[PDB]
């Protein structure tokens, strides 16, 4: 009844069966995925029609059915993120085949509030504080984006390739950089993925033939400065951004994102090509990430690593600071070694 | 929400020729084993003898691109049954858009040579670009190769529990 | 109008009235002795003639072959720096002395510089002199702080080689400071002191840079602060005085001073300082965050993933 096509009867389902109890014992893998299609198809049409008022019945539904089991959450965290890059349910997202842009916020606000719901741990610790997001729904956020962007998973090592590589993988960098500009809920999911900790390292392809792109449109970046490129700037400044966010780069490299907008594409091209160069000699493995149970975070410590703190890579950050200390001058208060 | 029952009942919906049922509760057990086939299935619950079961109930249905594709599931490729079925023209399961879950140079060579041998360009072509993958080469270290396997192992078994439920 | 016409006559280069004319001279003298020797003085004289500008002379002319000519101008002059102290130098040979460690100096900051990407031999040369400069950089540094030190008197001003001399000497150090720290300390008060000559003199002449000078000066008052909204930021997470921060971005939202980026940066450091440990720090990640959620309200951009999360338990002091 949740594809019945009048809109009454689906809506009254859907209000049912977000407080309808789940069976006792179990739901059938056949019941199971058949809910949570259902769920997902109405969750995605309860939004067209209605908006993020009027998706909670399916909301409620869905987050109860990504409570069920290990199973269905990865069910309903695949199928929803699936869907929400389909041909279908991508407009609302600010999908490329003009529409409102605050519906697309918040059309997002809903996605992403569900995801993170789904996501986030059940179960006052402290008055202030927040649910820790789980890794495993951010890894399997992170692969079904990578099976829905860069299906092949050809580069699936996730140690990064020397940068000689770059020039053998042109077209298939070149497709994840046209989806990420196609597709900006992706970043947002990216986001959801750095927001835990080790997840962001799985979608490493990604980010490697995100970077190249990056890379590649500051080889013939033949503008003199960093604003010329808009799209391609944010891209640039949100994966150092999300990079940071994931840990997969040091505070004081990572900050880099901040002066982006002040500097010449040969300038950041060197900056990103330093953050090759350290993904190479440290490299996104979930192995240094440690499980911190008095938070209970996984936590990325650069310390015990050696050389973490960007030992030469910020050799070439400062020198970029120094010839540009007459706009850099007050940035330079970023990128210390404390 | 079992993997032996629902294998003992695709086993008893198999032997009274109830192969749809079959199919369906062996792919119920499967994707409760994996975590609806994003991990992999333990070998210890599709074995061979469970993957003949659903080869026969695949080809009494006339999914013989199923069958071709299903055939590559066991510890050796039975290319006898995947040859004998893909030279059957009388199937209902989207022959030609399936062709993105066969991982083996020889069953794509093989196909090739059926379409060329038949005519069919289209499907000739098709067959062509899904062997000309880098991915999909046979010299990759071992590991590629593996992974190509699993990915497409995972979005069949997925698809095909979509059809079946 | 060629290399052969000017070795002809001796008083061709007034009717002439330039470092192309240097280069060639440089590349013809240094081609595998009365001929080089002529070469090379009609090279000073030009130079001269280019009232010994080092910066268009280092635009202009390459490593080897201003290193060529400084070299040369310090073989007529006196032909070991460190010990000559520029005491009982005449003042001609203690300005060509400190040209050439203010050169050097100014080189080996330059080499560090990014830039976009016979030839390899050339390359050769420059990194052997970069090697070799590498190797005596102290030296240099030991000969400008003297000569600052040493104001004892063509003739200039000798406020004018002082400011200069104390730039260089800054510059390097700031150069330096990447490694270390502490180096920056000292820049920032050489820097101080061309202030005070850039106020002091106010004269052309000789010429600096006025922006680079500034940003050397905003630069070591955030580093090594010993007014903006931005500073008072950093100044206040140097301290850990957080709920000013808090009403610095608050404030910020009626006029959208900072950068974003530098908020976002910034929450997201006080996210990774909060999840180590200092549970009190939460709150504060929270009240940031939810400026920034509002700031990002006013821009017209997402939600940030942060809010969500935050959010998953409302609270009365939250909301």
């Amino acid at each position: 009844l949740l594809l019945h096509p009048e809109e009454e009867v689906a809506e009254a389902a859907a209000s049912l069966l977000a407080i309808c109890p789940f069976p006792s014992e179990a739901l059938s893998p056949s019941q199971l995925l058949g809910l949570v299609r259902a769920g997902v198809h109405r969750f995605f049409a309860s939004l067209r029609l209605h908006g993020p008022p009027g998706v909670a019945s399916a909301c409620q539904l869905l987050t109860r059915l990504s409570q069920t089991s290990p199973a269905g959450l990865k069910a309903v965290l695949q199928l929803l993120v699936e869907g929400a890059l389909h041909r279908g349910n991508t407009e609302l997202f600010g999908g490329q085949v003009s529409r409102n842009q605050q519906e697309v916020i918040y059309n997002t606000q809903s996605l992403l509030s569900l995801l993170v719901h789904c996501c986030s741990a059940p179960g006052c610790g402290e008055c202030w504080g927040a649910p820790i997001l789980s890794p495993e729904a951010a890894k399997a956020v992170a692969v079904t984006l990578v099976e829905s962007v860069c299906p092949d998973a050809a580069g699936a090592e996730l140690a990064w390739p020397p940068e000689e590589h770059a020039r053998a993988t042109v077209e298939r960098d070149l497709r994840i950089g046209r989806r990420f500009r196609e597709q900006p809920l992706l970043f947002e999911l990216l986001k959801l993925v750095a927001a835990a900790p080790p997840a962001l390292c799985y979608c490493s392809v990604l980010l490697r033939g995100l970077l190249a792109a990056l890379l590649g449109h500051w080889e013939a970046s033949r503008h003199p400065d960093t604003t010329h490129s808009p799209w391609h700037l944010e891209a640039s400044c949100t994966l150092v951004a999300v990079m940071a966010e994931g840990s997969l780069l040091p505070p004081a490299l990572g900050n880099m994102h901040e002066v982006f907008s002040q500097l010449a594409p040969f300038e950041v091209r060197l900056l990103l090509l330093s953050v090759w160069g350290f993904l190479r000699e440290h490299g996104p493995l979930p192995q240094k990430f440690i499980f911190q149970s008095e938070r209970g975070r996984f936590i990325r410590d650069f310390s015990r690593e050696g050389g973490g703190e960007g030992g030469p890579h910020l050799a070439v950050l400062h020198s970029v600071l120094h010839r540009n200390i007459d706009r850099l001058g007050l940035f330079s208060g970023r990128f210390q070694a404390p | 929400n079992n993997h032996s029952w629902l294998i003992i009942q695709a086993d008893i919906y198999f032997a009274t020729n109830q192969y749809s049922a079959a199919l369906h509760y062996y792919l119920q057990a499967g994707a409760v084993c994996s975590d609806f086939f994003n991990k992999a299935v333990p070998p210890d619950v599709y074995t061979d003898q469970v993957i003949k079961r659903m080869i026969k109930c695949c080809s009494l249905l006339n999914c013989h691109t199923q069958v071709a594709i299903l055939c590559q599931f066991l510890r050796e490729i039975d290319y006898k049954t995947a040859f004998k079925s893909l030279q059957e023209q009388n199937s209902h399961d989207a022959m030609d858009s399936y062709y993105d879950y066969i991982w083996d140079v020889t069953i794509l060579e093989y196909l090739t040579y059926l379409h060329h041998k038949r005519g069919e360009t289209d499907k000739r072509q098709i067959a062509i670009k899904a062997i000309g993958q880098t991915e999909l080469n046979a010299s990759n270290p071992e590991e590629v190769l593996q992974l190509a396997a699993q990915r497409r192992k995972k979005k069949f078994l997925q698809a095909m529990a979509k059809l079946y439920f | 109008t060629c290399w052969f016409e000017f070795l002809l006559e001796e008083s061709l280069l007034e009717k002439h009235l330039p470092v192309q004319l240097i280069v060639q001279f440089l590349e013809q003298a240094s081609k595998p002795n009365k001929r080089n020797r002529i070469l090379k003085l009609l090279a000073l004289k030009v130079a001269a003639h280019l009232k010994w500008d080092l910066d268009i002379l280092e635009k202009s002319l390459s490593v080897p072959v201003l290193n060529m000519l400084l070299n040369e101008l310090l073989c007529i002059s006196k032909v070991k720096h460190v010990d000559m102290d520029l005491a009982t130098l005449p003042p001609t040979t203690a300005m060509a002395v400190l040209l050439y460690n203010r050169w050097a100096i100014r080189t080996i900051v330059q080499s560090s510089f990014p830039v976009k990407q016979q030839m390899q031999q050339e390359k050769e040369l420059t990194e052997n002199i970069l090697k070799v400069l590498k190797e005596q950089a102290a030296d240099s540094i030991l000969v400008l702080e003297a000569a600052l030190k040493l104001n004892k008197d063509l003739k200039v001003k000798t406020e004018e080689m002082q400011c200069q001399v104390c730039y260089d000497l800054g510059a390097a150090y700031f150069q330096q400071g990447s490694t270390n720290s502490a180096v920056y300390e000292n820049a920032r008060e050489k820097f101080f002191r061309t202030k005070e000559l850039i106020a002091e003199i106010g004269s052309l002449s000789c010429t600096i840079d006025e922006k680079r000078l500034a940003g050397y000066c905003q630069a070591c008052d955030v580093l090594v602060p010993s007014l903006t909204p931005y500073s008072q930021v950093h100044i206040c997470l140097r301290s850990g005085n957080y709920q000013e921060v808090i009403q610095i971005f608050i404030e910020d939202n009626l006029t959208l001073s900072l950068p974003v980026q530098f908020r976002q940066s910034v929450l997201r450091e006080l996210f990774k300082k909060a999840q180590q440990g200092n549970e009190a720090l939460d709150e504060i990640c929270f009240k940031v965050c939810a400026c920034n959620t509002v700031r990002d309200i006013l821009e017209g951009r997402t939600i940030s993933v942060q809010f969500n999360q935050l959010f998953l338990r409302p609270n009365k002091e939250k909301i």
